[PDB]
RNA sequence: UAAUAGCUUCUUAGGAGAAUGACGUAGCAUGCUACG
RNA sequence: CGUAGCAUGCUACGUCAUUCUCCUAAGAAGCUACCCC
């Protein structure tokens, strides 16, 4: 009967009852299983179908979130699970279980029957935010119905899971907060009650109940009694992007960690926290196995500098944020009291110390000037106190009296060529060809409306357990090259006439300071920062360049101090990643001379099914987290294996982050503190910013081959792939590297790439993609929603299924297949508004004389050469257009000196400017 | 190159070739004296290649020199700039409070972040629109970092000053926003 | 073809209102600067010229500033 | 080249040439041979250095006039960018553009932003009757090719002037110019 | 008014290579004078 | 027939002048990627 039944599963707790599935049978759910045994491995949707499920409704005959699962097996597991319940019977986070047999057809069937569960377990709610996809999303809307976090309307808006566009979504996320933290206090109790009670098992995700509450111990072999081990290594760390996307340690800023109470009045003096993140990592992570030291600079390697890093960035949103940055102290040089910085204090290291402190100093050499005018600690002491409204972003002081607000003018316009190009033909209504890239101006409050896209960082705890394996085969893509420590005599400039930052700036440009230090203090100052931490302003610029839309673009310039060292540490391995052809990092290799062609014939390395892949990141220099931009200094540290110790590299990774990740921004007279993401103008940005692309494109491909469901998978080679990746992520602790060799392959094999900075393009397997063993949109767009708190809209990334017409866009320049010579290369043509653009549109008076720019207009016309080979003529157009006006200009500036002296050039070899060979050679591939 | 005894051995070479030449010479003599001249010749170019490498050696030698110079020149002209500057933030330091919250210290060491919030004399507030200038700043006084501040002026983005009765609502649209009020500690 | 005629003049007109110091008026040329970027994103040739009689009349309004009689006398 | 170097080059040719065309044999021909080749060293020694000339005076024509003609153009940058406006303005040919420009020429310029929503506020002088008479109708004031509902009018000293004051026997009394403040219909 | 990369044009300096010519020393062929 | 000397022609080494090519360094100007669509 299918009413006896449910009077039993009643049983003799009172509670009322309605049976989920019809008629004594399994109801048949899709849950989130995090899984591992012989034959499936993954965190993926599976079926269950073992459960009979009842919903309890209180009285008013309302449904309340209260489940009662009646899972049923065979007997033998039926008595284990009852010895390992009357084991831990008595611990306060384990659900009621029931164990009855009941005569079901002809026999006794026995079921356990846990009483008060939820809908769904803490796996779902983890799941549905880190595989975030938001055509189906129904397992995250009725979590956050269910528990008050939105009233169901909210799902209405056209945006709401938008992390840009609609930053309320936060607002939202942290009321799960104190549900998610409960869940981890529950769980530091249930691991207790196995250690004392003897139990070694497995805690998974998918045996939590949102409330708190365990329920499987299907798995768990019991030992003698307090000698238990729980295996958390699986639990901690899928659930670990999850306390910082809720905020699930708000409740620990509070006294008596009650959300109710008022905040804790910490002292404003202090900025030593070392005993608070133990007490908090012995509270909650009681049972993470690996060692945690709250400072890193007691950590052994690189690989335990991220670790504890990870920790620690979700250990700092806890502790008030006047006690990070630098830590003053007053020294005395010829008994005149200076206040001067002598240490850091990282949301992400912790509190570092300089080794270096020269109390009681006599005389101050170049070098010492140099730091003492580089960093903050007299600015912003001398300074006055500064409360900017404009800003979230904290403000520390005002150093001027008044603030300065910058502006952008407009460019100037180039009549003579706009006159030309309407008579030619251009600019017509409804023309192909039109003027889409002006110059935008822009008016006072730019300079600190941009800055204030700072409040798009937050702060990000990445999964640990897995990032120490992306790590990996990130520095398995950087394998080729070379690097290390250089003298102060090997470092080469491009460009010394320009500004040395701030405030370095009202003296001169970087060709002073590079001329003024000779090189024994030249590597005395980057021997100094090996032992010494030394924070940096970094000024905030406007730019004034042509755009398509109007939102300012700053750009942040870095002291002289800091590039100065940052130089002579990274070069050698810049300059050996920019002189290698044939390499995933494409930097350093032209367009021109066939340059296009190679890069994509070496994109094609021999995949299966290839269709090309391109993603944007949306906010992708100030949304990126703090522990990807230390991953990137990380992997890009990794060549000074013998030019430099341990600590010299530590202290190298923080003047980075001082001077970079998390620095003091003067914006307009004002010093802010940036909260994050790489500054626009360091050494190593497009390098870095090439890093984390690849550990964005490796994490998505590992997400996709786990979360694959594991029967489906045909390929019997990738099903052992996936089973092993997910041992060398949670169940193996070091370096695996015959594995991490199998999986870049496996990468390179199906999942060719092609990087610069951020622009990506891929040349995926087709039928994997299909089969999800390889990564696709959908899983970078979830990757980039739950590791940089950005949502990758479907209506930037594109994808090209058809590999004659190359890539749809990569740099700004489209890709097609052109007829040279008696063979097919790919030429990349640029957008053709863009050059017209440039041509109207110049940003200096001269520039608008025309006669004086011929070397201006032939580089145009040497980057719009291939949109003759288009097949839209207006389109085609444009390259004669600027060789009839390299004509005419060459023509009247021979009249002009025709007018101006008597006689003629004599040497004048400009009639090769309006030829198209000399443009047709700059796409051959002889040079 | 002139002054030297290869020009003169030349043109003495030159000028008995041109004086046996004039005089009717024998063919012997002739060619004698060519070939004298031409070995005075071949010296006197080596003498010229000497001399202007020599020339365009010292010249380089004194653009190296005229360039160091300049490069010490300005090391100690930024050296002085570098030290006006770390001494002028020096007497600007307000060393009463400054010296007390330093000596408060456990350590001797104190956030950055802190030093103005404890120590600093003005405040610099910076108000995009009036719903902000009620909510933080209205009236004459009011409490930020736990002190009582007393506004002293009021500019606008035009650096024009603002008197505290034009800040209202009906006259908030007339204002150049945003205000940026300077108070004094209290 | 007289849509792209109004977003170059626009252009040489607010490099004009620049080169008159009305960079100094924050009020006035936050309101220039929004007409500029409104004129030169816009896809219908009639807002671009109501928005432009807009930005015109900032040069007209300034009576020293230009000597209009004399410009527009050449005519 | 035709230089002095080449006179004797050529002279020496023209003597060797005749050589050729003799050409039988072998001492005097070979001497020919060697004086037509120092002559031909000594006008190429001295027209490199004339064609170094050449070169370095074609250098310092080029920088000559990308200097002056880039501070010309760099110092008449106010009122050529102003010509320039004025030039396309015309170029437009628009209604409502040439109509607040040839209103500027008389004098009635506005005295603010000219707004584009309707019931929008418009403060504008008008300096003589005559111009009042073509844009006010009425109670409606044509500006800017748009229909404007006139609101208050006030004279020079501010004191509000009603309408039925405004005419042609009682114009010159009034302390003109005229304020008009109008919203947009 | 930033970092890195690529490309175009011009100038200077240095090095290397090739060609032509002038000149100076070593080796080969031919003719003339003196001696054996 | 040999030796010494002179003269003429042909090869090897060195100096200088001119032309051309390539590279390495330095300097100056410009464009693009960058930023946004
Ligand atoms: C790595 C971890 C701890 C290492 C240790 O220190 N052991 C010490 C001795 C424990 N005892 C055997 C006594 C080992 C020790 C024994 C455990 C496994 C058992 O197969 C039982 C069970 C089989 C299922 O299919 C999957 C789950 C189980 C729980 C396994 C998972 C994991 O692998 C455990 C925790
Ligand atoms: C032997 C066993 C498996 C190997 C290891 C793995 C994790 C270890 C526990 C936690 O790390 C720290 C915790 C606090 C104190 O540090 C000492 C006691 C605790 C309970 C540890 C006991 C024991 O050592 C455990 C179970
Ligand atoms: C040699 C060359 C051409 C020789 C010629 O053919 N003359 C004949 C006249 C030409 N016709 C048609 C009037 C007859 C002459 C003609 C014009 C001369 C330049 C400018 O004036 C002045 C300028 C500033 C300084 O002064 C020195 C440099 C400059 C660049 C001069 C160099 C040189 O000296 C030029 C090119
Ligand atoms: N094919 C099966 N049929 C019924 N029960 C099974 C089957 N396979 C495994 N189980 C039992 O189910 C447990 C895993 O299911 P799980 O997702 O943990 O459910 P729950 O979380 O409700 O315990 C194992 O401990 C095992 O005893
Ligand atoms: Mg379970
Ligand atoms: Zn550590
Ligand atoms: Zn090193």
């Amino acid at each position: 009967d299918a009413q006896s039944f449910l009077n039993r599963v009643c049983g003799v707790s009172a509670a009322r009852l309605t049976p989920c599935g019809t008629g004594t049978s399994t109801d048949v759910v899709y849950r989130a299983f995090d899984i591992y045994n012989d034959k499936v491995a993954g965190f993926a949707k599976f079926l269950k179908t073992n459960c009979c499920r009842f919903q309890e409704k209180d009285e008013d005959d309302n449904l309340i979130d209260s489940y009662f699962v009646v899972k049923r097996h065979t007997f033998s597991n039926y008595q284990h699970e009852e010895t390992i319940y009357n084991l831990l019977k008595d611990c306060p986070a384990v659900a009621k279980h029931d164990f009855f047999k009941f005569r079901i057809d002809g026999d006794m069937v026995p079921h356990i029957s846990r009483q008060r569960l939820t809908k769904y377990t803490m796996a779902d709610l983890v799941y549905a935010l880190r595989h975030f996809d938001e055509g189906n999303c129904d397992t995250l809307k009725e979590i956050l119905v269910t528990y008050n976090c939105c009233d169901d309307d909210y799902f209405n808006k056209k945006d709401w899971y938008d992390f840009v566009e609609n930053p309320d979504i936060l607002r939202v996320y942290a009321n799960l907060g104190e549900r998610v933290r409960q869940a981890l206090l529950k769980t530091v109790q249930f691991c207790d009650a196995m250690r004392n009670a003897g139990i070694v098992g497995v805690l998974t995700l998918d045996n939590q109940d949102l409330n708190g509450n365990w329920y499987d111990f299907g798995d768990f072999i019991q030992t003698t009694p307090g000698s238990g081990v729980p295996v958390v290594d699986s639990y901690y760390s899928l659930l670990m992007p999850i306390l910082t996307l809720t905020r699930a340690l708000t409740a620990e800023s509070h006294v008596d960690t009650d959300l109710t109470k008022p905040y804790i009045k910490w002292d404003l003096l202090k900025y030593d926290f070392t005993e608070e993140r133990l007490k908090l990592f012995d509270r909650y992570f009681k049972y993470w196995d690996q060692t945690y030291h709250p400072n890193c600079v007691n950590c052994l390697d690189d690989r335990c500098i991220l670790h504890c890093a990870n920790f620690n960035v979700l250990f700092s949103t806890v502790f008030p944020p006047t006690s990070f940055g630098p830590l003053v102290r007053k020294i005395f040089v010829d008994g005149v009291p200076f206040v001067v910085s002598t240490g850091y204090h990282f949301r992400e290291l912790g509190v570092v110390h300089n080794q270096d402190v020269n109390l009681h100093s006599s005389r101050l050499s170049f070098k010492e000037l140099l730091v003492y005018a580089a960093d903050p600690a007299m600015h912003a002491a001398s300074g006055n106190l500064l409360l900017d409204k404009r800003t979230t972003c904290f403000s520390v002081a005002a150093l001027t009296n008044n603030v300065a607000f910058q502006t952008v003018k407009p460019g100037n316009f180039n009549k003579d060529f706009y006159d030309f190009a309407v008579s030619k033909g251009f600019f017509k209504e409804g023309s192909s060809v039109e003027l889409k890239h002006f110059f935008f101006a822009q008016d006072g409050n730019a300079a600190i409306s941009d800055y204030d896209y700072y409040r798009y960082n937050l702060p990000t705890m990445c999964d640990i357990r897995q990032l120490l394996f992306v790590v990996e085969v990130v520095d398995k893509y950087f394998d080729c090259y070379d690097g290390g420590c250089i003298n102060a005599n090997q470092v080469i400039v491009n460009n010394l006439d320009k500004s040395a930052g701030f405030p370095f700036n009202k003296w001169g440009k970087a060709r002073l300071y590079y001329d003024s230090m000779s090189y024994e203090d030249q590597d005395a100052l980057f021997a100094y920062t090996k032992r010494n931490v030394i924070p940096t302003i970094t000024q905030m610029n406007l730019k004034y360049a042509i755009s398509a839309k109007n939102r300012a673009r700053t750009v942040a310039g870095v002291s002289i101090c800091s590039t100065m060292t940052n130089r002579q540490f990274h070069q050698k391995l810049l300059k050996s990643i920019a002189a290698t052809r044939g390499a995933t990092v494409v930097i350093g290799t032209s367009k021109f001379y066939g340059g296009w062609h190679n890069m994509l014939k070496t994109v094609y390395s021999d995949v299966e099914n290839p269709h090309l892949m391109g993603w944007d990141y949306p906010k992708c220099d100030r949304a990126m987290p703090n522990m990807l931009r230390i991953m990137a200094s990380l992997v890009l540290a990794r060549k000074h294996t013998t030019c430099c110790s341990l600590s010299h590299r530590f202290y190298r990774l923080a003047n980075e982050c001082a001077q970079v990740l998390s620095e003091m921004v003067m914006c307009g007279g004002s010093l802010y503190v940036k909260p994050g993401g790489t500054s626009s103008g360091d050494a190593t940005t497009a390098y870095a910013n090439s890093v984390f692309n690849i550990c964005q494109a490796v994490t998505a491909n590992v997400n996709a081959l786990l979360s694959t469901d594991g029967n489906k998978i045909a390929d019997k080679y990738v099903r052992n792939l996936q089973h092993r990746l997910y041992e060398c992520l949670y169940r193996n602790r070091d370096v695996d590297t015959d594995f991490v060799n199998e999986f870049y392959a496996y990468l390179r094999k199906h999942f060719s790439m092609m990087i610069l900075s951020d622009d990506a393009v891929v040349c995926f397997n087709s039928t994997y993609a299909s089969q999800g063993l390889v990564a696709s949109i959908k899983n970078f767009k979830s990757v980039l929603y739950y590791q940089n708190n950005v949502f990758m809209s479907e209506a930037k990334c594109w994808t090209e299924t058809d590999l004659t017409k190359g890539p749809h866009e990569f740099c700004s320049q489209h890709t097609m297949l052109v007829k040279q010579g008696d063979d097919y290369v790919y030429l990349p043509y640029p957008d053709p508004s863009r050059i017209l653009g440039a041509g109207c549109f110049v940003d200096d008076i001269v520039k608008t004389d025309g006669t004086l720019m011929i070397e201006r207009f032939v580089s145009l016309a040497i980057d719009a050469y291939p949109l003759t080979k288009h097949p839209n003529q207006e389109y085609a157009d444009v390259f004669h257009l600027y060789l009839q006006y390299i004509r005419k200009l060459h023509d009247e500036l021979t009249g002009h000196m025709l007018d101006m002296y008597s006689v003629m050039l004599t040497n004048d070899n400009t009639s090769r400017y309006w030829e198209p060979e000399f443009y047709e050679a700059m796409y051959t591939p002889h040079t | 190159f002139s002054s030297l005894p290869s020009y003169a051995a030349f043109a003495t070479a030159q000028e008995a070739y041109e004086q046996a030449v004039a005089n009717g010479d024998s063919e012997v003599v002739l060619k004698k004296l060519k070939k004298s001249l031409n070995v005075a010749k071949s010296e006197f170019d080596r003498d010229a290649a000497m001399q202007r490498k020599l020339e365009k050696m010292a010249d380089q030698a004194m653009t190296q020199m005229y360039k160091q110079a300049r490069s010490e020149d300005k090391r100690a002209k930024v050296t002085s700039a570098m030290q006006t500057m770390l001494f002028t933030m020096l007497r600007k330091l307000d060393n009463d409070a400054l010296n007390n919250i330093i000596n408060n210290a456990r350590d001797g060491c104190v956030p950055l972040n802190i030093i103005p919030l404890t120590t600093a004399a003005k405040l610099m507030v910076v108000i995009p629109d009036y719903n902000t200038y009620k909510n933080t700043c209205d009236g004459t006084t009011f409490t930020y970092a736990s002190a009582l501040w007393e506004i002293q002026q009021v500019v606008d983005a035009d650096s024009k000053i603002v008197q505290l009765s034009e800040i209202s609502m009906d006259n908030s649209p007339n204002l150049a926003w945003p205000l940026i009020v300077t108070a004094l500690r209290a | 073809s007289k849509m792209s005629d109004v977003k170059c003049t626009s252009v040489v007109l607010l490099s004009v209102l620049q080169q008159l110091r009305v960079e100094s008026s924050s009020k006035l040329w936050a309101q220039c600067v929004q007409l500029h970027n409104d004129i030169l994103l816009a896809k219908d040739t009639t807002e671009a010229f109501e928005k432009m009689v807009s930005l015109l009349s900032v040069l007209l309004s300034m009576q020293g500033a230009v000597d209009i009689n004399k410009l527009c006398e050449e005519m």
